């Protein structure tokens, strides 16, 4: 489904921005993680994960990339 | 709809998100732009990344810089 393209975002993504994606939108366990707890598995601030959010919501809505209905 | 139109769609996605080191990605936003220059739906691309506040990426012939420079 989205799987495909979102994946594809994130191995542009470094090992640390692409964990806390997947810890922000809950992809790996299933369970989304507050920006607390985010800041403390990864020791990045609000505005960090802001920017890392941002950056993949662009890439994933890029119109280089099909979307997904 | 404009993006079934988009060019960019033969390219490279990450042509369209350049990363500079110790400066300007001068010459990847080149690139990215030369694209832009030959689609047919720039004015929708740059219209729906100014309204939807896009702020990474090439969209629309500009630069992430130069749409945060539009923004107040
Ligand atoms: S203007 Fe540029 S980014 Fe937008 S659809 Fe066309 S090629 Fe893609």
């Amino acid at each position: 489904l989205l799987q495909d393209q979102l994946q594809s975002v994130l191995d542009t993504l470094s090992e640390r921005e692409a964990g806390v994606v997947r810890l922000r939108f809950g992809l790996t366990d299933g369970q989304p993680r507050t920006l607390d707890e985010i800041g403390q598995v990864y020791g990045v601030t609000r505005e960090r994960i802001r920017q890392i959010e941002s950056k993949t919501m662009s890439k994933l809505r890029h119109p280089s990339r099909s979307q997904v209905l | 709809d404009w993006r079934h139109k988009a060019v960019c769609r033969d390219e490279d996605p990450e042509l369209f998100f350049p990363v500079g080191n110790s400066g300007p990605a001068l010459a990847q936003i080149a690139d990215a732009k030369l694209v832009c220059n030959r689609c047919p739906v720039t004015t929708e691309c740059l219209s729906w990344a100014l309204n939807t506040g896009q702020d990474s990426g090439v969209w629309g012939g500009m630069s992430e810089d130069e749409r945060r420079a539009l923004k107040r």
